[PDB]
């Protein structure tokens, strides 16, 4: 329970003091019993507290801090152009640590490599954003949205149709973001 | 008389009861702001302009919901159970004077009419607690009755000390011999006794682990009865304002207010026929109080039954409330006393120096010959 | 989680897994979810397998 | 709130505003007009306020939402 | 039984002359208990049901000769038989050991080679 | 027709203020859910108060991840709230199964067990998210004609 | 550049338990003045039954 | 003692009259708010 | 597999994800740079005065007390934004991976952790105000849940059940790990056993946590925060995008994973509720042959039974509080 070797320098504890060796005047301890004034004290914290300013944001109004980095809902992104950015190389389905991607691709009309299915399904994923770390052209991100609760859970199953619809709209943001973050990427 | 019996019975009656229920409804509201500001939070801010709509929404909410406790082999005391549970809570109403004489009933026994309708309040919380099906659950509402049993001795027997100076049970005169000195200043220990004896006895924390051990040993099986009913919250918010009025009645001035009149009187010695009232201090200079304007009618206005009731009443209401602070301050600073620790607060402490109090009290009273007459003045 | 069998322990029962369950998941040959599901049936009113 | 921080906003925003917050925000804020969305809501600013409190939004409708 | 109500310490049959006698006593501690289980879990079926249902359990190992294969077989009837008689089983995996409470019910497996083509093998 | 419909204004109007949550804090989305009721974002300013029984509450919200031995008293413990009755599922666990999804022990999703309302997204939902879904439910019973359906039939 | 120090290093923070005895609840100051109101209350108390008393009188 | 200087917290300060009636009624007159600062 | 460890003890997720990264970064034989090193020990104290935060207030709140949980909560409230800052998550970071951590942290959060740092102690106080001297705090800890010096060690305690009855012991001085050898930081160790004494060494955890935060402030070194091999970190992704041989490791690594070299280690750090430890075998391939959770919390709740023997059901509640009793972290 101790170390090998020597015992600690004064491991031992003194011997207990009795009663009547305490150094606790009479005075001092029947006084702090019958006022009970590290109670009174405790209270008068609470006073302190009382006149300082609160914690509370009012929200919808007010949101709290979030960074260039967090974590919420997918959206896939464009180029200037206006050609999708994903190329179904398909990394983000390897390391999705929940297997929530499910990409099916094949030759566009134009002979482009480009996804026919890109499926997200949302009551599958951790938002851990290991899909946006392992892409080549930046193509699936993670917006800052956090507020898209729904009604029945068939909704969140993104299809490639709701992905890409995201990203136009969340571009602006997508784009500050990656902005922000690229150099630490 | 002037008019009718029935009428002023009713006015009087509705007078009371109506401030007094959206009172116990603003206590619910103003603890859970106080806690906030302690807890450096908000309360209620938004059902209502400043939350002032929130004790509204949760009864209502609570008297449209859905009650699935048992009706089986017993309808009576599932429904008129409760019911007369809220009405041994209002029944101690009737007795507070709202300035001298100032009650529904003045009656000379009215501290026996309070100590009566208050040992009842251990048959709501003896009854609801025998309704849940749960082994450990209903012996936790035997230790709340234990508790309140033992926490009313404290307040009797304390209770007692008081009416040892007063010599009467009449609350009117009780805080009428106040006008002397607030018995909180002479009976210091025992005002501090009956506050600590009367969180005890609402059932309040830090006194209410027996009744918080029920929610922790519920089990996957079976669950509670004080579910949809606002009865014993109205019941339980309206003992603790009633538990503040009593306190305030027996220690602090009841209603009286330290008068300034008595001070002015004291300073001032140039009385003027002219209307200037000049002041004999060093302050003080020669004042243009308008005679024809102001001092006629501030005159009247003091004099006035409406205006001097409501003093009465205003000092009342500010006693009370500080003393509902002290409540709401003592749940937000400290954690549970365990029922068996609770037991030995009450027994082997405070009920000895009660005690001990009893026989010191009189015994003084006769050696400075200062036992008060029992029969009817003030 | 694995079958293996202490002689000698008081009170060798499971730790983890409900209480009717068959099998031991950390072996090998066991399947990664399972054989069984469970889901509530709304015809007989409980949970069933 | 408290008395000094909601005065002096009264004196700023006047009492058909005033009432207009206590509606919605639930607090007498005053701040700089910093833009409008496309959808109407309007965006307000005020280094002076507490941290996480100095940007705030007035929604363009009732049934407002995040 | 020192930690719990049913515990029986874990234990290695020394012969078959002891390996039978505690087979028998498992048994009929799981037969005489039948009453009680179906009180406790509400099961829809006859004592007499159960109690055949609880001989097949038994019918299905009588044909084991080894030793090192009864203990393992007779441990998890202790704690098969701990679990049920604390009421730890809830009536969803006790009434689930029944293999006709299926929506499909006991007949689930094709009867023939033709019933189970025509099904697509069931 | 006007009369019923202030009838359910004013019955929506208190089931909305007094919103009180039986909560069944599973894991880490309840840890979430604590700090709903902390000072940065309290509960109680709008009106929330998580109650222990359900006997005493309105909507119960399973956060965390549901397995096969929990489900019985989940199924239990839903079964004795009085209606009305609001379920909302909390995170990827409650939701589909999420991280867990592939095992033998998790339910696949809290709605095998109960009837849901709101689905709310994340591991963990940031609070701001899971006002969000209560606020969702919020507009849904404002939406709850209840006097207005009798009438129709 | 990095997110680094200042070149002086950060100074010292508060660490230690501070928790400092105040006058306000220690039982010597709080004993002698509980103590002076009780007295002060008993006299006021002993003038006012003993006035209580000769009102008394005098109603008889 | 343990304590340093309220001056040196980085927490929003009391100022004027309202710091001298803090620093009248208050425990810890080194104790700070727990209030960040915005700039 | 290693999002899994944030989510086995879930207040304390960094030094979850601490003890798995150092299993793998033992068996792949790599030296991590002293930069991550660093970022490392200081959110790993971040992370126990989170924990702590979550355990002292919610067992206070157990048994009563309910006002020193929202104060602290606001504290905890503003640490996770510095979760959120280096990560982009307030609960489930995925931070500390095998060879340093994922990301640089971004530049000025060294400088708004030391403005953190400047009151915290003030908190610690007022909490301290609450609880340490009230008598009805004492009368419901003394005494309670005591636990023998033998018998802590027979029942497989760690941390604070095993450092409060008596026993001075600490992973982080006994192995060192990271950057603890280089910070100074003391070991508080109880007399009686008890449900107070396993109070006040945390409370004490809590300035002794916040000493070695403002230390790695001070030694904060520059350099790569990953290790500097392709191999086994990705690169970053401006190498990716321009130099083919990134672009291979970086296909890969997201792919197949880094390949593990056989062998079996068992690894231990001092976690925030007592010791946690990680079994994991390595079959010389891409993924774990086998990953067994040593989970402090599991030892301590198997001990439940020996040490509120006895005692009052209003004690235990107290038992189940002063042990660190995350569920998620008992079952695995
Ligand atoms: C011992 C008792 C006190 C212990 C707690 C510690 C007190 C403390 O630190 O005070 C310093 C603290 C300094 O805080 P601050 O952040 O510098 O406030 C500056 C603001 O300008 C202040 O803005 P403001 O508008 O709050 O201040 C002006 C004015 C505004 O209020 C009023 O004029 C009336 C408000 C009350 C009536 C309406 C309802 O408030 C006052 O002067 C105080 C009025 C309320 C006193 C009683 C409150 C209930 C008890 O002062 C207060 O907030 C209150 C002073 C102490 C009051 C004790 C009673
Ligand atoms: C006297 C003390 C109580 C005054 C109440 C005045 C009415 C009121 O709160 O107005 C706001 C109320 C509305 O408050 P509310 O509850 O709708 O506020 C909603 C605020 N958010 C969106 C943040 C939830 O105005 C009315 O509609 C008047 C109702 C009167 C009811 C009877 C009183
Ligand atoms: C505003 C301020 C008051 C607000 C409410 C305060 C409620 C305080 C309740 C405290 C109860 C504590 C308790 O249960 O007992 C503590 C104790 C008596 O028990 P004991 O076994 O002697 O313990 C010795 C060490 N405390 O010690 C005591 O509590 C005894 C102190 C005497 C009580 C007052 C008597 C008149 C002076
Ligand atoms: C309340 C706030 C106002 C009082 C304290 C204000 C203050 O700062 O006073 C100065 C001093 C504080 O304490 P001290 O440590 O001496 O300060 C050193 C400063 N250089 O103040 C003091 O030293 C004196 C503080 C007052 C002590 C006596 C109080 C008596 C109150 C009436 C009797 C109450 C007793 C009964 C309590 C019953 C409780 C159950
Ligand atoms: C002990 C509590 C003492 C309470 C105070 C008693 C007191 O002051 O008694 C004063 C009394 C004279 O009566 P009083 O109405 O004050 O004045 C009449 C006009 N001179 O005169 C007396 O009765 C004299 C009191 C002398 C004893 C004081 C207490 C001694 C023991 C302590
Ligand atoms: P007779 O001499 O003909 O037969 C005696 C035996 C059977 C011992 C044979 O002689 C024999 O040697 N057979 C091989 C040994 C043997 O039987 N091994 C296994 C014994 S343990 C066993 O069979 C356990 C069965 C399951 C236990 C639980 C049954 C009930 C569970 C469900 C109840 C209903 C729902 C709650
Ligand atoms: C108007 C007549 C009465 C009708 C019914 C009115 C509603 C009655 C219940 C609400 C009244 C206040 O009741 C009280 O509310 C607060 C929340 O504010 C709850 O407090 C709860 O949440 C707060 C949130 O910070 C926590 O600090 C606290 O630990 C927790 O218990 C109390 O558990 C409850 O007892
Ligand atoms: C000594 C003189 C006394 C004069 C004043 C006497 C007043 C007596 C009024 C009795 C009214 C009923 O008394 C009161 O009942 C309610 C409901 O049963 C109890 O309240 C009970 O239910 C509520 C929930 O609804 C719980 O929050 C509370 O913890 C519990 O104890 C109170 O604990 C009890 O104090
Ligand atoms: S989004 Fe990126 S990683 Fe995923 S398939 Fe498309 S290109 Fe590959
Ligand atoms: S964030 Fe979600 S979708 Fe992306 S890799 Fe992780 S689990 Fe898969
Ligand atoms: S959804 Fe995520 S945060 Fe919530 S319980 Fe599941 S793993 Fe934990």
């Amino acid at each position: 329970a101790t170390p090998a070797g020597p015992p600690p320098k004064n491991f031992r504890l003194p011997p207990p003091k009795n009663w009547d060796e305490e150094s606790e005047s009479t005075i001092d301890k029947v006084g702090k019993y019958f006022l009970m004034t590290e109670m009174l004290r405790g209270m008068y914290v609470l006073l302190e507290q009382f006149f300082r300013p609160p914690y509370t944001i009012y929200y919808p109004f007010e949101k709290g801090p979030i960074s260039p980095r967090f974590r919420g809902e997918h959206a896939l992104r464009r180029y200037p152009s206006g050609e999708e950015r994903c190329i179904a190389c398909k990394l983000c389905e390897a390391v999705c640590p929940a297997q929530a991607i499910t990409i099916e691709a094949e030759e566009r009309a134009d002979g482009s490599r480009r996804t026919t299915r890109y499926d997200i399904d949302m009551t599958k994923c951790i938002y851990c954003g290991f899909c946006q770390e392992s892409c080549p052209v930046d193509a699936i991100v993670e917006s800052p949205n956090a507020e898209y609760a729904t009604e029945t859970r068939e909704e969140l199953l993104y299809n490639k149709e709701k992905l890409l619809a995201n990203g136009d709209k969340w571009e602006p943001e997508l784009a500050a973001a990656i902005r922000a973050d690229a150099p630490y990427r | 008389m002037s008019y009718s019996q029935t009428i002023n019975s009713l006015v009087e009656v509705v007078l009371v009861l109506v401030p007094s229920l959206v009172g116990i409804a603003y206590v619910t509201v103003g603890e859970r702001k106080t806690m906030g500001s302690m807890q450096r939070r908000l309360g209620p801010n938004a059902v209502g302009i400043y939350g002032l709509l929130q004790a509204f929404a949760d009864a209502l909410k609570l008297l449209l919901k859905e009650y699935v406790g048992p009706t089986q082999a017993n309808l009576v005391l599932f429904f008129l159970g409760p019911v007369i549970t809220l009405i041994f809570s209002l029944l101690g109403y009737a007795v507070i004077p709202y300035g001298p004489g100032l009650a529904v009933n003045d009656l000379s026994t009215g501290i026996l009419y309070m100590l009566a309708v208050s040992s009842l309040a251990t048959y709501g919380i003896l009854l609801a607690g025998w309704s849940a099906n749960s082994k450990y659950a209903f012996l936790g509402s035997l230790r709340s009755t234990a508790q309140l049993i033992s926490y009313e001795l404290v307040l009797s027997s304390s209770i007692l000390l008081v009416i040892m100076l007063s010599g009467s049970l009449s609350l009117t005169v009780i805080v009428e011999s106040q006008r002397a000195i607030w018995y909180i200043l002479p009976l210091l220990p025992v005002f501090i006794i009956f506050f600590i004896g009367s969180v005890a006895e609402t059932n309040r924390a830090p006194f209410d682990l027996a009744e918080a051990e029920s929610e922790l040993v519920s089990g996957f099986m079976t669950e509670h009865a004080a579910v949809i009913f606002v009865f014993f919250f109205l019941a339980e918010y309206g003992s603790i304002v009633l538990m503040c009025i009593l306190t305030s009645i027996l220690f602090l001035g009841g209603y009286l207010l330290i008068s300034l009149l008595d001070i002015i009187y004291n300073n001032l010695l140039s009385w003027i026929v002219i209307g200037k009232y000049i002041i004999f201090i060093f302050p003080f200079w020669g004042p243009v109080f308008i005679d024809l304007g102001l001092y006629e009618i501030i005159s009247y206005l003091y004099n006035a039954p409406t205006v001097e009731g409501s003093f009465y009443g205003l000092s009342l209401g500010v006693k009370t409330s500080i003393l509902i602070f002290v409540f709401i301050w003592t749940r937000a600073s400290f954690p549970r006393i365990r029922f068996d620790q609770l037991m030995s607060f009450c027994w082997t402490v405070l009920l000895p120096i009660l005690f001990a109090l009893i026989v010191l009290v009189p015994c003084i009273l006769y050696s400075f010959n200062i036992f008060p007459v029992n029969i009817s003045l003030l | 989680m694995f079958g293996v069998l202490f002689v000698g322990h008081p009170d060798l029962r499971r730790i983890m897994t409900d209480y009717g369950f068959e099998g031991h998941p950390l072996r090998k040959d066991f399947p990664l979810t399972g054989y069984t599901e469970i889901r509530y049936d709304e015809e007989k009113k409980r949970i069933v397998v | 709130s408290y008395p000094t921080r909601t005065l002096a906003n009264l004196r700023k925003i006047g009492l058909k505003e005033y009432f207009r917050q206590l509606l919605y925000i639930g607090d007498t804020k005053y701040g700089e007009l910093v833009g409008v969305d496309k959808f109407g809501n309007k965006f307000y600013e005020n280094k002076e306020e507490l941290p996480l409190r100095t940007r705030w939004v007035d929604y363009a409708k009732h049934d407002y939402d995040a | 039984v020192q930690p719990t109500k049913f515990a029986v310490t874990v234990r290695q049959s020394r012969n078959w002359a002891d390996a039978k006698q505690r087979v028998i006593a498992a048994y009929r501690a799981w037969i005489r208990a039948a009453p009680e289980i179906q009180t406790m879990y509400s099961i829809p079926f006859p004592v007499s049901h159960i109690r055949t249902r609880i001989r097949q359990e038994f019918e299905r190992h009588r044909y084991v000769n080894k030793l090192n294969v009864v203990d393992v077989l007779l441990q998890q009837s202790n704690a098969d038989f701990q679990e049920t008689m604390n009421f730890w089983r809830q009536q969803s995996h006790v009434m689930a050991f029944f293999k006709e409470e299926h929506f499909r019910g006991e007949k689930r497996l094709p009867s023939n080679f033709i019933t189970g083509f025509l099904e697509g093998r069931n | 027709q006007y009369a019923l419909t202030t009838l359910d204004i004013i019955t929506n109007w208190a089931r909305q203020g007094s919103f009180w949550p039986m909560t069944f804090g599973l894991a880490c989305c309840a840890v979430e859910m604590m700090h709903l009721s902390t000072p940065r974002y309290d509960q109680d300013r709008l009106g929330i108060i998580f109650r222990a029984s359900p006997r005493q509450s309105d909507v119960m919200i399973v956060a965390g991840t549901l397995t096969n031995k929990m489900a019985p008293a989940l199924r239990q413990v839903y079964d004795q709230m009085p209606d009305p009755r609001w379920v909302i599922s909390m995170g990827s666990c409650a939701n589909g199964g999420g991280y867990y999804h592939y095992s033998y022990s998790v339910v696949r999703g809290c709605d095998r067990i109960v009837p849901v309302d709101v689905y709310v997204p994340g591991c963990p939902p940031t609070s701001e998210a899971l006002m969000y879904g209560i606020f969702q439910l919020q507009r849904k019973m404002r939406n709850t004609k209840i006097t207005r359906m009798w009438y129709r039939k | 550049p990095q997110d680094m120090p200042p070149p002086g290093g950060y100074e010292a923070v508060q660490y230690k338990r501070n928790l400092p005895s105040r006058g306000l609840f220690r039982p010597r100051p709080l004993l002698a003045g509980a103590a002076v109101l009780m007295l002060y209350g008993w006299y006021k108390l002993v003038k006012g039954i003993r006035e209580q008393n000769e009102l008394a009188r005098e109603k008889m | 003692s343990n304590a340093v200087s309220i001056t040196k917290k980085y927490t929003v300060q009391s100022t004027g009259i309202w710091e001298r009636i803090r620093r009248a009624l208050v425990i810890d007159p080194n104790r700070s708010n727990g209030v960040p600062l915005n700039p | 597999a290693l999002p899994y460890f944030d989510r086995l003890d879930y207040v304390s997720m960094m030094t979850n994800e601490q003890v798995f990264s150092l299993a793998v970064e033992k068996l792949l034989n790599i030296e991590i740079p002293p930069r991550a090193k660093f970022i490392r020990t200081m959110f790993g104290e971040i992370t126990r005065i989170l924990n702590h935060l979550m355990s002292v207030l919610s067992h206070a709140m157990d048994v009563g007390a309910l006002t020193p949980f929202l104060w602290g909560f606001e504290e905890r409230e503003k640490l996770m934004e510095f979760y959120e800052r280096v990560s982009g998550a307030r609960l489930h970071a995925a931070y500390v991976r095998p060879g340093g951590v994922h990301q640089d942290i971004p530049v000025g959060l060294l400088d708004d952790i030391y403005q953190w740092a400047t009151q915290f102690g003030d908190r610690i106080d007022e909490t301290e105000e609450m609880l340490t001297d009230n008598r009805i705090w004492i009368n419901r800890l003394k005494g309670v849940g005591v636990v023998s010096a033998a018998d802590a060690l027979n029942l497989s305690f760690t941390g604070v059940m095993l450092r409060g009855s008596g026993v001075p012991w600490d992973v982080r001085k006994s192995s060192p790990y990271d950057a603890y050898d280089q910070v100074e930081f003391d070991v508080p160790v109880g007399i009686n056993g008890d449900c107070y004494d396993r109070y006040l060494c945390r409370m004490e955890e809590f300035r002794q946590s916040l000493r070695i935060i403002h230390q790695c402030l001070n030694k904060m070194p520059a350099g790569p925060v990953r290790y500097e091999d392709y191999k086994i970190t990705p690169p970053p992704r401006a190498a990716m995008k321009e130099n083919m041989e990134a672009l291979i490791h970086h296909f890969l690594l997201f792919t197949k994973g880094y390949a593990v070299p056989p062998g079996d280690t068992y690894t231990a750090i001092e976690a925030p509720k007592g010791e946690m430890g990680v079994y994991v075998v390595s079959d010389g391939s891409e993924r774990p042959y086998r990953v067994h959770i040593r989970a402090p919390g599991f030892a301590h709740l198997s001990g439940f039974d020996h040490i509120t023997r006895g005692h009052l059901l209003a004690d235990a509640v107290a038992v189940i509080g002063t042990m660190d009793l995350v569920f998620g972290e008992v079952d695995r």
